[PDB]
């Protein structure tokens, strides 16, 4: 079961990230698509929290 | 709680909130067409709809 | 007429690429007026059924942002594209067919 | 070669058409590099023949 | 000042170096110049946060100017201007250029 | 402090002091406007304030 | 400014501009077409206020 | 989108760029073959008619 | 039309890049479950078409 | 994902991707005009659990 890894058909390019913040990288505004949607949704919820 | 907010439209929203409940016994006139006394009060967010 | 070609937009020679030709083009005028028009549309009283104040400002901010951003496309249309069309028509195997 | 030069001209060349801008930027750095204070220091008399 | 001097008679700045050639005046060049200045100041004074950024948001510093206003439903406008105050370095730079 | 915490200074010679800590309103006005330019004008800007 | 029940004085927009409209030739245009707009609102609860 | 995003290059000299780009276009001979084929078309048409 | 369009794209100095436009718009909008229908078309517009 | 504590994360991501698919990806990509007509005017809060 755990020997499986998902296969992404369009990975996020490395150039789509900002500089590091120690461990994490923020997502560049110019990037669109479902990932952008996911990023905004979680970010908005984080703000409310 | 009306006055405590900074929204300019709050007084109208307050006024319409009661007007919704009294649409049956006490009717009044609504200026712009397409809006009725039973319209949700929170929609009155435009200076031209007072 | 022979050795002639018609064009949907007005055309002028290629000037120095300074600020004034960047924003005076007819296409730019078309964009500016159009967005200006839709702005007073979305702010019309009739949109209240769906557009609260927050949305109203949000839509307004989007439109004005679209209007403000620089683009060289209108300049290219008015001062550079006709040159490219003129030369290309002289070498393509099928000459232009116009009304 | 501060601007308008990097991916456009050879290492050995300079851009004659962007001279005014590059000169201006160079002078700017010259200006900023000298924003200091001329603090004093120890003075002494000279006891030599000079 | 720097962006204006590279242009032809931009704004109302003195132009001591005008004898020198500067062919390209496109908005791209202006953006590059503004970034150069912005980096220079950040380096010289060891600044940390965003400084002078966002002016290139629309991507044409050649017409950059600050202003604020608010509008009333009655049609009245305020249109407050925010011009910069007098500066020392700017005046100093002119002497350097003249020299 | 609205004249609370009233305080005063001694009266004696202070030869070589220098406290470059001030600016005109125009500077403040300019900085305030600049600050408003470098934000996303949605709620994300207002909330921290 | 805090306006109060004056319909003609309701502030609909707070605006800011990054560029001079006179350069663009926008001198005669609606202000909203030339300046950016702020848009932020906070949904408070009446019960806590009361 | 194309109407609104019209970026241009940094060191753009219209004379250089156009001349460089147009020079290959005149290496073709299709312009002449077109004329020849048209001439043959005429003679074929007249005789056929 | 195809051949002519390919030639034009291969010969023009114009460059199409929807970067600055995206940056400007994203300062206003946000892709969240609230305020999605108002901006759905905008997201379609900014979607990378290739 | 050993107990109900994982259902929250997966349900959140599940909803997010579905919403983006309905409102953005599908209309931009589907062909049938009738499908577009019915696919629009549809949202997760009243069409998906």
């Amino acid at each position: 079961e755990y020997s499986q890894v998902p296969d992404i058909k369009d990975p996020i390019p490395p150039s789509a990230w900002t500089g590091p913040i120690g461990n994490v990288r923020y997502l560049l505004p110019s990037v669109q698509g479902p990932a952008r949607h996911l990023y905004d949704t979680w970010r908005a919820a984080a703000r409310q929290i | 709680a009306g006055p405590m907010t900074s929204d300019p439209h709050s007084p109208v929203k307050v006024f319409m909130a009661l007007a919704n409940l009294l649409a049956q016994p006490e009717p009044i006139a609504i200026g712009v067409p397409g809006m009725h006394q039973t319209t949700p009060a929170s929609q009155f967010s435009h200076p031209g709809v007072w | 007429p022979p050795n002639r070609m018609v064009y949907p937009w007005p055309n002028q020679p290629l000037p120095r690429l300074t600020v004034a030709p960047t924003y005076d083009s007819a296409m730019s005028n078309w964009i500016s007026t159009t967005i200006a028009f839709f702005i007073r549309v979305v702010n019309s009283v009739n949109m209240t059924a769906t557009v609260n104040d927050l949305t109203r400002r949000t839509m307004t901010g989007v439109m004005t942002a679209m209007r403000q951003v620089k683009t060289m496309t209108p300049f290219y249309i008015q001062h550079m594209c006709p040159t490219e069309l003129s030369v290309l028509a002289s070498v393509t195997v099928t000459p232009p067919f116009q009304v | 070669k501060t601007v308008l030069s990097r991916g456009y001209i050879d290492n050995a060349q300079f851009n004659p058409l962007a001279l005014r801008s590059n000169v201006l930027l160079m002078l700017l750095q010259f200006t900023l590099s000298n924003l200091k204070i001329n603090k004093s220091s120890t003075f002494t008399s000279d006891v030599t023949t000079i | 000042s720097a962006v204006a001097q590279c242009q032809d008679a931009g704004f109302l700045v003195p132009r001591p170096l005008d004898a020198l050639r500067q062919f390209d005046v496109t908005s791209a060049a202006a953006a590059e110049i503004m970034h150069a200045v912005n980096d220079a100041f950040k380096t010289a004074f060891d600044l940390d946060g965003a400084l002078l950024d966002g002016l290139a948001l629309y991507g044409d510093p050649r017409i950059a100017d600050l202003s604020a206003a608010y509008l009333q439903y009655g049609g009245n406008v305020v249109r407050e201007h925010v011009p910069p105050g007098p500066s020392h370095i700017h005046r100093t730079l002119q002497q350097v250029e003249s020299t | 402090a609205n004249n609370l915490l009233n305080s005063t200074i001694p009266i004696s010679l202070r030869p070589t002091i220098l406290c470059p800590w001030f600016a005109s309103s125009e500077d403040l006005r300019l900085q305030q406007v600049m600050h408003l330019v470098n934000i996303s004008s949605n709620t994300a800007a207002a909330l921290p304030l | 400014p805090f306006t109060r029940l004056v319909q003609n004085d309701v502030i609909t927009n707070v605006l800011v501009a990054r560029v001079d409209p006179a350069q663009r030739g926008d001198a005669a245009v609606d202000i909203r077409a030339t300046h950016a707009t702020f848009a932020a609102a906070l949904p408070v609860d009446p019960a806590a206020i009361v | 989108v194309a109407m609104l995003c019209g970026q241009t290059e940094t060191n753009l000299i219209p004379s250089h760029h156009y001349g460089k780009a147009f020079a290959p276009l005149f290496a073709s001979n299709a312009m002449f073959t077109r004329n020849q084929r048209a001439v043959i078309t005429r003679e074929a048409f007249v005789c056929a008619r | 039309v195809e051949a002519l369009s390919t030639l034009l794209r291969s010969v023009t100095p114009l460059v199409l890049d929807p970067t600055v436009l995206t940056n400007a718009i994203t300062t206003i909008s946000e892709s969240t479950t609230q305020t999605i229908s108002p901006i759905s078309e905008i997201l379609r517009l900014l979607q990378p078409m290739g | 994902s050993g107990s109900t504590a994982t259902s929250t994360e997966h349900t959140a991501n599940n909803s997010t991707m579905m919403e983006y698919f309905l409102n953005v990806h599908a209309p931009s990509h589907v062909k049938s005009a009738s499908l577009k007509r019915i696919l629009t005017d549809m949202t997760i809060q009243r069409n998906y659990v």
